[PDB]
RNA sequence: CAGACCUGAGUGUGGCAGGACCACCCGCUAAACUUAAGCAUAUUACUCAGCGGAGGAAAAGAAAACAACCGUGAUUCUCUCAGUCAGCGGCGAGCGAAGAGGGAUUCAACUCGUUGCCGAAUCGGGUCUUAUAUGACCUCGAACUGUGGCACCAUUUUUGU
RNA sequence: CCAAGAGAGUAGCACUGUUUGGGAAUGCAGUGUCAAGCCGGCAGGUAUUUGUCUGCCAAGGUUAAAUAUAGAGUAGGAAG
RNA sequence: GCGCAAGCUCAAAUGAAAUACCACCACUCGGAACGUUGCUUCACUUAUCGAAUGAAGAGACCAAUGGUUGUUUUGCGCAGU
């Protein structure tokens, strides 16, 4: 993502004690193309989005949202930890449904 | 087209359609379609153009498979497909099962 | 609750308040705030001073030694005088702890008896909001007592509603609103999850219903 | 490129209405010999992502596996030895069913060259790998050079000796460098090569 | 109103395969003896045996590395580090590495699938020309998509549209 | 006048085993489970959250040469 | 203090621990609404599974019918686009 690349670090200007060797001369870098890496490069969205829509929703994802229709909350602590793996993913989980619900909502 | 190799291949298009609200029909067959490009079957179809001179039925096609589809077709995302035992069976509850008669057999008169 | 996102007259209590039923008795109007949702053996709960400009709250006692200056001057000027002793007193019977709380808002308490008075009646004075302050031989006792008398008190236990006043009809609209938006100040200013736990507010008159305020 | 729908859609197995597909797919396995020749993939799109080009040549096969674990086989299950490797379902198997699957396509016929397989369902019971497949033989496919290097003296098998990236997979290819390690000059090779004897020319 | 298409057969038609060999390889799989003065963990050994299966070698190979620089730049291999302050381990027995450096060898690097690719698929098989392509034509493999182009290093990002 | 077209039941996670010098996990395999707003993904050898910061961009696809030959290798030398 | 009244208050008072203006943290049942989702009936017949066979009469035959099997031009109702 382009947050991370962008007019950095004139390092400084010695060794050690936080700066360290040499007062960096910083070449261009990185014109690194592979933060071309998704974004929202649209079709993405666009068509995952599309079928996303077309296919419904998972068990779980239903089943944590109606923890959410209770508010049962810091449940899916584990669902989402446990049934995803790791702990971005639960984040990730968590947005993903109750998004869709909520907006969905309206 | 309805009926195709992995339908899977085909299956977010009317959907997409719907997307981008086109107009879309559920069409049979890929046979004929195969025929009017002469092939032995042919895959996904859609008209870009015609002449003008041919439109106003295309037209009035158009709305009503539309509105056959994509009006109708969240509607149609509640309605399901499926289900369905052998002939036997209901004829069975037709019958001996559950309708010889008055039900099952139960009460008829009064 | 109590605003508007633009902003414009802005909103709850102004609509609650305009609606609100004109009388010739004399209506209190008190604030009932609900709590919902909280960590209970992890905290230590609110008791808390809530100060409200305008609330018809000014009355109050004055603990001091049994001697001419100035006890004796205190009582010849009509003022409740609570020795040591007397104090010890008070504070048992559940029938005078209700008249205690419910008839002051201000206590003031003698330099010559500093640690005795936390000692004490400590425990009552806590929920009230309205501890006792030093008194000095040479004090003035009106001038003394001004936020205590401003004072209403919040005491959450595991209270999901409790009562408050908040004032009465004859403090304008504005100091009614004014006392339950100072309030919620107050609470925002003195709770550590501010209004997470803030189900409802209302405010309701002697003789009117509880209006909630969005 | 429509597969981009496709492969995302291909993600969402997990559920039902792929469990539709699947679940006609399990009758038709289910009904089904164990090997078929396909006309065509079930999954084009890790097919044409896995390379698959549309001509002969190429050559579809569905395969079915048994899938769970397995035993150690052993005569009335026994084992004398000193414990350790026991158990009936004891040594769990380290090489992966998808490259026992490919594996045995390899043995399958007296021909053909796994360009790859990936699964395509499992059941509980059966997985199902659909497998690309190639004759080297097609006039056309020997003419083509662009794949030709598929003809020559090194695929007179391929899948096991452990070629595919999945067969490679539990040969173990990372090249992340302390998790590339010992298997980088095979298991073996570097094994040779690390308990190596005193070769000193001098001394 | 009427006969397909689709698939699975059976031919015919042209290949292929087997088994060898198997020093080395490439996979796969996989002992115990031993030692620990016992011995089960451990070790042996990730070895023996077994099995599959290649080549002239194979293998490997072009970043989801290394790093923590004043930086490095496919793989391989060698020397090296270091039998180590990495370390594993009845933590004992016994085990135990990488990175860099020096260095050999190398001008080594490469495609597709997600980008408009598109005036009767640009293809391929066959056929037939041309002495091959090419030409040409069918076949009919092929629009469920082969071509070409483009391939997150660019294209100039971007804006000089 | 803008685009900006990079690999999934795989990755991952649990679990089991096996496996590793690799240590609160070096892999693999099974089984279950099972990922990408793309402020992303992967890696950064003490578990974690939590946050930065640092390095890459996997999961399809091909690739001399320098190496081997280790016992049973075959054509043609050189030897001790 | 309250109100139309006025009762209790308050401001009595005791005990083990106290209330009108009355805001409420203390059990228990109780429900539909609250649509969902969890275990459960027992419904069923299509996965599976047992058997059986060179797969030799399933169902549609019973009373004056069915087919709520429909499918369905067609109709009405509704409702909607």
């Amino acid at each position: 993502a382009a947050t991370k690349r962008e007019a950095p670090v004139p390092r400084t200007g010695i060794i050690a004690g936080f700066n360290k060797g040499y007062k960096t001369t910083r070449r261009a870098r990185r014109p690194s193309s592979n933060d071309r890496y998704a974004l929202p490069h649209k079709k993405l969205r666009a068509v995952k989005a599309i079928i996303s829509d077309l296919v419904g929703f998972s068990p779980m994802e239903r089943r944590v949202q109606e923890l959410l229709r209770v508010g049962k909350d810091k449940r899916a602590l584990k669902f989402c930890k446990k049934r995803l793996g790791s702990i971005k993913a639960a984040k990730k989980r968590r947005a993903k449904v109750e998004e869709a619900l909520r907006q969905q909502t309206k | 087209a309805n009926n195709v190799d992995p339908i899977e291949l085909v299956l977010w298009m009317p959907t997409l359609c719907r997307a981008n609200k086109i107009p879309y029909a559920i069409v049979k067959d890929k046979a004929r379609l195969g025929d009017a490009i002469g092939r032995k079957t042919a895959t996904c179809v859609a008209f870009t153009d015609v002449n003008a001179e041919d439109q106003a039925a295309l037209k009035n096609l158009t709305r009503s498979v539309n509105a056959r589809f994509l009006a109708r077709s969240d509607v149609i995302r509640r309605q399901w497909g499926g289900l369905q035992l052998s002939l036997r069976s209901r004829a069975e509850l037709r019958k001996k099962r559950a309708r010889t008669a008055g039900n099952d057999a139960a009460a008829k008169a009064a | 609750m109590s605003k508007i996102p633009p902003a414009l007259l802005s909103e709850a209590i102004q609509n609650v308040l305009k609606d609100r039923k004109e009388r010739k008795f004399k209506e209190s109007i008190d604030l009932q705030v609900n709590l919902k949702n909280y960590d209970p053996q992890k905290d230590k709960r609110f008791s808390g001073s809530v100060r409200l400009p305008h609330v018809c709250r000014p009355r109050m006692t004055v603990c001091l030694l049994c001697d001419l200056v100035h006890e004796d001057i205190a009582k010849k000027n009509d003022v409740p005088t609570m020795n040591q002793e007397e104090l010890k007193k008070l504070n048992k019977n559940k029938k005078l702890v209700k008249k205690m709380c419910n008839q002051y808002d201000a206590f003031l308490c003698s330099e010559s008896i500093i640690k005795t008075v936390p000692r004490l009646v400590g425990p009552h004075m806590h929920r009230v909001g309205k501890f006792p302050t030093v008194c000095a031989q040479n004090e003035s006792l009106p001038d003394k007592v001004l936020e205590l008398q401003s004072t209403v008190k919040f005491q959450l236990k595991k209270v999901l509603c409790l009562g408050t006043c908040v004032g009465h009809v004859d403090m304008t609209e504005d100091q009614v609103r004014q006392n339950v938006v100072m309030a919620i100040n107050f609470l925002v200013s003195l709770l550590k999850k501010n209004w997470q736990n803030l189900k409802s507010a209302y405010i309701k008159s002697t003789m009117g219903k509880s209006q909630r305020i969005y | 490129g429509s597969f981009m729908y496709l492969n995302e859609l291909w993600k969402k197995k997990s559920s039902d209405v792929m469990r539709f597909i699947q679940r006609v797919r399990a009758w038709e396995f289910r009904h089904q010999h164990t090997i078929v020749r396909l006309r065509r993939p079930t999954r084009p799109e890790k097919a044409r992502m896995v390379g698959y080009k549309t001509k002969q040549g190429y050559v579809v096969f569905r395969v079915r596996v048994r899938r769970g674990g397995r035993k150690r086989p052993v005569h009335k299950g026994i084992t004398y030895g000193k414990p350790n490797t026991a158990g009936v379902l004891g040594r769990k198997l380290n090489k992966n069913n998808r490259v026992v699957a490919e594996q045995r396509l390899g043995k399958k016929y007296g021909n053909l060259r796994v360009l790859n397989s990936y699964w395509v369902n499992a059941d509980s019971t059966f997985l199902w790998y659909e497998v690309v497949a190639v004759d080297p033989m097609h006039r056309a496919i020997r003419r083509d050079p662009r794949i030709n290097w598929i003809v020559n003296a090194v695929h007179k098998h391929r899948e096991q000796r452990g070629l595919t990236s999945a067969g490679r997979k539990h040969r173990g290819l990372r090249q992340k460098g302390h998790k590339a390690s010992k298997l980088r000059p095979s298991r073996r090779a570097a094994w040779r090569r690390n308990n190596r004897m005193v070769f000193l020319r001098k001394r």
